[PDB]
């Protein structure tokens, strides 16, 4: 076949919640997968591991490496320069990876249940929409009260790019179904979104039934000649 | 009139809400919202003395009264993380319509003492400005 | 209370068996309990409104309600509940070490990269 | 590589709107050259025409064949077996595909924009949601008044399954951003959903302003000489 080289970014779930930002370098398209070479430019804890040469499309071997490290040199803007100088070719090839600039930060919105789900008194739906972020990585969790729900109780879609108003931005969604009775009892729910362009790395919105679109509005304007202190 | 959402004392505005489980059609019910504005008829525009005449126009944006920008604490996995709570708090800078019972408001006036002048400091709300 | 800082501080354990009872575990004078030896201390930092108590070597039977007391005029008594959940510690040390008759010892202690800023 | 043959159900856009019911028995991965022939079990009155092979992974080919039976005996309950024949591993492969049973209807919700977006005079965003439908085949279109908007103006995700109690069901979302002057003038919008288990095969929802407008407003101007507020 044909050899190629790749370098992927560290995953967002272990960069934000933890800090262990391991890297990865992958060459695919070899059938003598013992003679290979990996070299990064910084190596102080230089024990870069290698794994079992797993298969590929139609049973071709594939080698890969992991250089461990944590998140202070990544977020400060360093560079990493993995290279393959294997003897299964007579010329080496190179790649690199850097934290993406030109970022934007998302806008988080929680939407109340629709009006015609509340008649049946069975289960109601809460939608979470996060829009306009320039990298393609995001985290979405849910909380009830102050207790995190387990991940097998909601469904999250993937992140896709939206119709271009000049620059390329992305979007993502998520829904959650809860009981119709305890939404009316007065429980509160939250959608929490994490992305690497936010200043405190996280943001949260909290919704409940009392903080919603009202049916009746009472307005009283009182005119106070007496004082201007507002007790 | 049951649960307080907003109690703002720079503008002196208060918003409450209550689910009124009404009598007729006993499987549906309304959501009521009460807003109370107290308007001062003798305050200035800036809170100093000679600024501009008395304020005659008062504007209230409910998207600004319900705003929440102080960081909070959230226990996600077995961790404490800090998050924000709003999309719009790119920044005090707000104009206040009334005073507040728990804060001093002072001024500076030059007066003469035979020779030179001084920078005499004057309390505008005398109850809240004792050094204690 | 900040203007009552010249007092002595205490640390309870609410038994709750018959009536309700606070045996002491540690005080600011320098007395610790018998069976809490090597795993309890009371520190006056950060000061100025607050003091700090550290309890390690945890077990599943350390769960309970705990009270903090002073000798001041009017007492707040604050309570905290200690729950024990599943997992493993962050720091990692070996067991208990011996020593030969007079030579150099060396003990390590690990930490992850979440504690690198500290 | 290894030889394998699968066949696919017709597309939903051609089965609901158009008239192009085409089943495609195809095998990819052929050690030999283009020398294959296919026969089908019905003989409705059309020849299963073929196309040339394609380019695939490192020497493998991909032959195909389309059954032109666009008269729809598919939704009456046919069975439509295919059969392969090629100078290859000498055991002729067969495969069988039919219409699914145990169908359910989708439930369509169209949500109003968030108020925070409304109070900024820029583009406002709408959300469509369908959930609870049994096969993962669906079509989502948008409308403004009566004009169908072209499909480069909106983003729609894939169709994934949701956590539930036994009976597997699926969900899908979509969004569309419009201008605030068109919303504030009073122009309406619509989300339209096509599924096979709907009896008239389509559903509509419509939204504009005055959707969750309140029913009662009380204004009280309390004059001077009556100021009696409480803490
Ligand atoms: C509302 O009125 C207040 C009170 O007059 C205004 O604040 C004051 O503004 C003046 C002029 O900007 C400041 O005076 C400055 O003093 C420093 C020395 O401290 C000197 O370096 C400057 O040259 C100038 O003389 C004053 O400090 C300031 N603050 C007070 C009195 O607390 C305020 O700007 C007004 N706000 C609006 C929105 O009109
Ligand atoms: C990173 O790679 C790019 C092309 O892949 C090339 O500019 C160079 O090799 C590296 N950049 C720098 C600044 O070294
Ligand atoms: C004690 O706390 C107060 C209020 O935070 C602060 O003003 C004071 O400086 C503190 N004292 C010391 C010694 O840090
Ligand atoms: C530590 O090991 C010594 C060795 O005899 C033992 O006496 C001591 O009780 C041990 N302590 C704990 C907490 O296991
Ligand atoms: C239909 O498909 C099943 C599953 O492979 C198979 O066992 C059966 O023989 C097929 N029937 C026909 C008529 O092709």
């Amino acid at each position: 076949c044909h050899p190629r080289l790749s370098l992927h970014r560290p995953a967002l779930e272990d960069l934000l919640l933890g800090s262990e930002a391991n890297l990865t370098c992958t060459l695919t398209g070899l059938r003598d997968a013992s003679g290979a070479t990996f070299t990064w430019t910084p190596s102080s804890g230089k024990s870069a591991v290698q794994g079992p040469p797993e298969r590929d499309l139609c049973g071709c071997y594939s080698v890969s490496s992991v250089l461990p490290g944590c998140a202070q040199p990544w977020n400060h803007g360093e560079t990493f320069t993995c290279t393959a100088a294997h003897p299964e070719l007579k010329t080496p090839l190179t790649a690199n990876i850097t934290k993406s600039g030109n970022t934007f930060r998302p806008e988080v919105h929680l939407l109340p249940p629709p009006s015609e789900e509340l008649a049946l008194n069975e289960l109601v739906t809460l939608t979470c929409l996060a829009r306009g972020f320039s990298p393609k990585d995001v985290l979405v969790r849910w909380l009830q009260g102050s207790q995190e729900l387990p991940r097998e109780k909601y469904l999250t879609w993937a992140s896709r790019q939206e119709p271009s108003q000049g620059t390329t931005t992305y979007a993502v969604t998520s829904i959650l179904r809860v009981a119709a009775e305890d939404w009316k009892k007065g429980e509160t729910f939250s959608c929490m979104v994490g992305h690497e362009a936010l200043p405190l790395a996280f943001t949260q919105k909290t919704i409940d039934r009392l903080a919603g679109k009202p049916t009746h509005i009472n307005v009283s304007v009182v005119m106070a000649e007496a004082d201007g202190t507002c007790y | 009139e049951r649960i307080v959402l907003v109690d703002n004392k720079c503008k002196c505005a208060r918003i409450t809400s209550r689910i009124i489980r009404s009598s007729e059609d006993p499987n549906e019910d309304i959501v009521e919202r009460n807003i109370r504005i107290i308007v001062p008829l003798n305050n200035r525009e800036n809170i100093s003395d000679p600024t501009s005449p008395l304020r005659t126009r008062f504007v209230y944006h409910l998207s600004d009264l319900c705003k929440k920008c102080d960081p909070t604490e959230v226990e996600l996995d077995n961790q404490i993380v800090t998050a924000t709570q709003s999309n719009i708090c790119d920044e005090a800078t707000e104009t206040c319509y009334t005073y507040d019972r728990n804060k001093c408001y002072t001024a500076v006036v030059p007066l003469v003492y035979g020779g030179e002048t001084k920078m005499v400091e004057t309390a505008l709300t005398p109850d809240a400005c004792y050094p204690d | 209370n900040r203007k009552e800082s010249k007092s002595i501080k205490y640390w309870c354990l609410w038994e709750g068996a018959q009536n309700g009872r606070c045996p002491l575990l540690v005080d600011s004078e320098g007395w610790v309990k018998a069976q809490y030896e090597g795993r309890l201390s009371l520190l006056e930092e950060p000061g100025n409104g607050t003091f700090t108590v550290i309890l390690n070597q945890l077990t599943s039977r350390d769960a309970g309600f705990y009270w903090c007391l002073t000798n001041g005029d009017t007492l707040w008594r604050t309570t905290v509940e200690i729950k024990i959940i599943e997992g493993e510690p962050n720091l990692k040390v070996p067991g208990n070490v011996t020593a030969v008759l007079g030579e150099t010892l060396k003990v390590p202690c690990h930490f992850p990269c979440k504690f690198s800023s500290y």
